[PDB]
């Protein structure tokens, strides 16, 4: 969750217009520009809560 | 003779040749360079 939303993170690929590119998961910038956005993010715990 | 006889063959592709003196008439390329695809190329 910290990799993929601050680093970002490589999927998988996906064929564009018969080619092979990357997909890439990452946070919207407004959502990772400060130290104080740490803590906006959530990650589900085995009980299902948040 | 035996490509003659083969050409009875109803329903497939048989033909018999040998082999040119060169053990190792053209060849035409057609590209799909800005990406057309492949039903495209076949139409092309």
């Amino acid at each position: 969750t910290l990799g993929a939303a601050w680093g970002g993170s490589y999927v998988n690929d996906f064929i564009d217009r018969g080619r092979v590119k990357k997909v890439y998961v990452m946070s919207e910038a407004k959502y990772r520009m400060l130290p104080d956005d740490i803590g906006d993010w959530y990650v589900r715990a085995a009980d299902g809560q948040m | 003779r035996a490509t003659r006889a083969f050409s009875q063959i109803k329903d497939a592709m048989v033909f018999a040749f040998n082999l040119p003196a060169i053990v190792e008439g053209f060849d035409f390329e057609l590209i799909d360079q800005a990406g057309l695809g492949h039903e495209k190329l076949t139409q092309a």
